RNA sequence: UUGAAACACGGACCAAGGAGUCUGACAUGCGUGCGAGUCGACGGGUUCUGAAACCUGGGAUGCGCAAGGAAGCUGACGAGC
RNA sequence: UCGUUCGUCUGACUUGGGUAUAGGGGCGAAAGACUAAUCGAACCAUCUAGUAGCUGGUUCCCUCCGAAGUUUCCCUCAGGA
RNA sequence: GUAAGCAGAACUGGCGAUGCGGGAUGAACCGGAAGCCGGGUUACGGUGCCCAACUGCGCGCUAACCUAGAACCCACAAAGG
RNA sequence: GUGAUUUCUGCCCAGUGCUCUGAAUGUCAAAGUGAAGAAAUUCAACCAAGCGCGGGUAAACGGCGGGAGUAACUAUGACUC
RNA sequence: CCGACUUUGUGAAAUGA
RNA sequence: GGGCGGAAGACAUUGUCAGGUGGGGAGUUUGGCUGGGGCGGCCAAUCUGUUAAAAGAUAACGCAGGUGUCCUAAGAUGAGCUCAACGAGAACAGAAAUCUCGUGUGGAACAAAAGGGUAAAAGCUCGUUUGAUUCUGAUUUCCAGUACGAAUACGAACCGUGAAAGCGUGGCCUAUCGAUCCUUUAGAUCUUCGGAGUUUGAAGCUAGAGGUGUCAGAAAAGUUACCACAGGGAUUACUGGCUUGUGGCAGCCAAGCGUUCAUAGCGACGUUGCUUUUUGAUCCUUCGAUGUCGGCUCUUCCUAUCAUUGCGAAGCAGAAUUCACCAAGUGUUGGAUUGUUCACCCACCAAUAGGGAACGUGAGCUGGGUUUAGACCGUCGUGAGACAGGUUAGUUUUACCCU
RNA sequence: AUGUAAA
RNA sequence: AUCAGAGUGGCGCAGCGGAAGCGUGGUGGGCCCAUAACCCACAGGUCCCAGGAUCGAAACCUGGCUCUGAUACCA
């Protein structure tokens, strides 16, 4: 799903839903949050 | 499209575990009357490296 | 477009066959019945696989509709229906011109 | 590629190959389309001729 | 092809093969037979070179002999210029 | 393929044999690369004489008659009525 | 449209579909349309040679030391001297 | 996803996406339920997930402005609207 | 992913009719 | 003690339906015209004027505009009146408020574009009204003499108005709109549901409405530089051809410059040409292929002459320089940067003129650029990908035939 | 927020 | 090159035909020894230009003028 393009980029949100079909569920599966962990969420 | 790499692992073919040099499963001993109601004495004989 | 609430025109009923005073209302389409043969045949055609089987119109261009008037004469209580030219704003029995 | 073309060239020649036909002149011309009141009476007058 | 001797394409040469056919439905024209009829086309009978030919059925098989109506239905009373 | 010149050479090294994965499938240190000179979907047979408003061709003589590139409609403009 | 051997119309004719005589040569310019022949006469165009037919009879103009000039279309030449 | 080590990774959760939460008096099927009817049926109430409502999230996809004036030479603009 | 029915039995309470 | 030992437990699970999600995957689509195509526009339905050549018809992505509406009156009819504007008058009152008289062929008004039409009206004011009605035929415009739209003239009715004749079948006339199938409505105290009935439901007959604007009417998004096929010189990108706007060269006239002097040298405002090394315009040739930039190499040709030879003129004293003629015989270089043509500097030189030959020259080379497939950046795009943006790596085949 | 260079 | 956008108080901006304002700036008093800040009042407009329709326009169509963004590809 991430392949292709004149520059290497994803082009869509890399977080995919839990109920995505196999072959579609690549990236950050059913992610509740992204980004660097800070403060309470790092605890 | 074609079947992606994540999908190819469930078929096993080249993605099976590499276990030719492994030493067997690691676990307790099947629980019996001896271990329920007292104690069984064992002696450690070797400490061995398990590949993987 | 304003239309009077009553109107005297010909009535074609065999008990009138002359100009009588009529009551003027507006036509609205009756709700479709599920037991019309066209509806039945279509529901049978849709069942199963193959997806949409009849065309679905998309390319609307008309921004108006021809208004139909339902004229009920006040002697036999039978209706006649006549369409008028397409209009955006329509009113029956509205306030008269000055 | 310019696909629209109109002309009347050669058309009068084609018209005159088999002549500009005129319809045959007829005794007792047709009454279709005349005044119906006039035509009923003409029919009734002929009905009662002796 | 508007326009080919063409700086448009195909063609080195020779022999042999090589492309509007068969079938079904319909139509007009023409030929044949019979004619308000006409078909014997599925069968049967008979037939000794013939899978042919010849006979038979039909009182209603097809088409025609009557049409207008969505239908229920009704169905041409006799032509003058 | 050949000549000269080049990269690497104790390592994620080179290599034989055995074995596993098969076609919208495999396998990929990723080039749509490789899968028997065949890969942006192998090869073989069949459906199949697939369809083509498009290109090519379309076989004897004489005699007689002899055009059209215009109208209307068409997802119609290399077509058809 | 600056124009175009350009694009689009109106009337007629031609070429396309057509050979033949002339314009050296040319699809539509001029003459003229056609079976195979003999004889005569013409059309357009010509008559010094090429090339059939007068170096014919007349009158003027031109002298180019720029390739004088010399064929409807047609293969230009202008303002100005 | 990025690409040794070094130094550093700013602002944006409004959009798209992912995710968390269910008071209930939004919407949302089959089945089940009630009514009317002679029945077919119709009508009403109800209706899980989903969506909507409310949170979170950028080392998720991504994004990260204009227009005027202003210093005692002039220019410039720390400053202001 | 979600509901009904089926598998699918047993018996007890609270609001419900 | 007839429980192998535990955990969950009638929930999981299974089976069948129901709703939601589902480019993970399947199938398919992604108009036309078009001075190539694309982008733009709509010249696709459609009106007025003009082009249009005094009957009718008549084209272009021709010209100036218009249409998808609006109206219970802005429809019908009867009666009365007369409009735009101007002149002369009346407290506040003036350019302009209201009133009065005169003139007034329409110079106003008539829903909207344009054109036509209308004066006891077709305009304005008032009265009364619903002919903006029913039935089916006919004809005209379009045209195939088909349909639709629209319009016209009768027939058979029922009405409005007016004393009446008359007028009235929408809008003063020319545009203002829509098949089959389907659904929905109205009409008959209608026809059928095929064993006969009652009776819901359904199905028909006639006439409307719900719409197809690509407007005689499919249900429809991209990308391809990884690409394929059938064709096209009906059609682009290069040479060649026509043209010559643009590019380049050259004339004529002479207002002025040239310290005084139009013409030594120039030459404004105007105007006539030539050229075919530019580009534009066109689409005639070539798409069963004519190797597509530049340089290198080599030859030849032109003159619109830079230098070299011989001259004429000058605001030519000399030296130098400028204009012009005859003249293409000879010559026109070495380098830095750029793939470059072009350019621009350095230097020499008598001078470092200008061009053609399929923008000479790839079976002569080269391959730097451009111009496939790998890859990076920036901008764009949700994405696949795009870039007349920059970057880097990327095969240059054959002669032995004729000349 | 602050306070003539003009003594 | 065409095309979208925008011209309104000194400046930046709103304005849906009955029709002109918001912030800031200007002017005159007050407070202060005196300036700002604060308080009370006051005055502002060729609505880019020329039309045209319109009960009636800064607004609605047309022309003219000036600033800004865009799309311009296959060769
Ligand atoms: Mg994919
Ligand atoms: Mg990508
Ligand atoms: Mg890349
Ligand atoms: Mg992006
Ligand atoms: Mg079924
Ligand atoms: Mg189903
Ligand atoms: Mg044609
Ligand atoms: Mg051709
Ligand atoms: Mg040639
Ligand atoms: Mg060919
Ligand atoms: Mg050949
Ligand atoms: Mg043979
Ligand atoms: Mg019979
Ligand atoms: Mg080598
Ligand atoms: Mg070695
Ligand atoms: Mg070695
Ligand atoms: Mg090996
Ligand atoms: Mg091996
Ligand atoms: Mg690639
Ligand atoms: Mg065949
Ligand atoms: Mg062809
Ligand atoms: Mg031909
Ligand atoms: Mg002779
Ligand atoms: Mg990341
Ligand atoms: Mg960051
Ligand atoms: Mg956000
Ligand atoms: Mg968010
Ligand atoms: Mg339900
Ligand atoms: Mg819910
Ligand atoms: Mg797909
Ligand atoms: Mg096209
Ligand atoms: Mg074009
Ligand atoms: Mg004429
Ligand atoms: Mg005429
Ligand atoms: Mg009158
Ligand atoms: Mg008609
Ligand atoms: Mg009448
Ligand atoms: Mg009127
Ligand atoms: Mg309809
Ligand atoms: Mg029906
Ligand atoms: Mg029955
Ligand atoms: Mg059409
Ligand atoms: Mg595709
Ligand atoms: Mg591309
Ligand atoms: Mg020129
Ligand atoms: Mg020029
Ligand atoms: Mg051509
Ligand atoms: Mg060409
Ligand atoms: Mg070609
Ligand atoms: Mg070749
Ligand atoms: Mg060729
Ligand atoms: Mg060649
Ligand atoms: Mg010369
Ligand atoms: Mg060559
Ligand atoms: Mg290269
Ligand atoms: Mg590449
Ligand atoms: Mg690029
Ligand atoms: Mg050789
Ligand atoms: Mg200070
Ligand atoms: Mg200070
Ligand atoms: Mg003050
Ligand atoms: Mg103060
Ligand atoms: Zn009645």
């Amino acid at each position: 799903p991430h392949g292709g393009g004149n520059h290497q980029h994803i082009g869509h949100a890399s977080t995919v839903r839990r109920d995505a079909p196999p072959g579609q569920k690549v990236g950050l599966i059913a992610a509740r949050r992204t980004g660097r962990l800070r403060g309470q969420a790092a605890a | 499209g074609r079947v992606i790499r994540a999908q190819r692992k469930g078929a096993g073919s080249v993605f099976k575990s590499h276990t030719h040099h492994r030493k067997g499963p690691a676990r307790f001993r099947s629980l019996d009357f001896g271990e329920r109601n007292g104690y069984l004495k064992g002696v450690v004989t070797d400490v061995i490296h398990d590949p993987g | 477009v304003n239309v009077p609430k009553t109107k005297k025109t010909y009535c074609k009923n065999k008990e009138c066959k002359k100009h009588t005073l009529h009551k003027v209302t507006q036509y609205k389409k009756g709700k479709d019945s599920l037991s019309a043969q066209g509806k039945r045949r279509y529901d049978r055609k849709q069942s199963g696989y193959g997806g949409q089987t009849k065309p679905v119109f998309h390319k609307k261009a008309k921004t108006t509709k021809k208004i139909v008037l339902k004229l009920q004469c006040q002697s036999c209580k039978h209706y006649s229906q006549r369409a008028i030219k397409r209009c955006k704003h329509f009113e029956i029995g509205g306030d008269k011109k000055g | 590629a310019k696909s629209k073309n109109h002309t009347a060239h050669n058309q009068s020649y084609k018209a005159h190959r088999n002549g500009i036909k005129k319809p045959k002149r007829q005794r007792q011309a047709s009454t279709k389309g005349m005044d119906p009141k006039f035509l009923r009476n003409l029919r009734y007058s002929r009905k009662h001729n002796v």
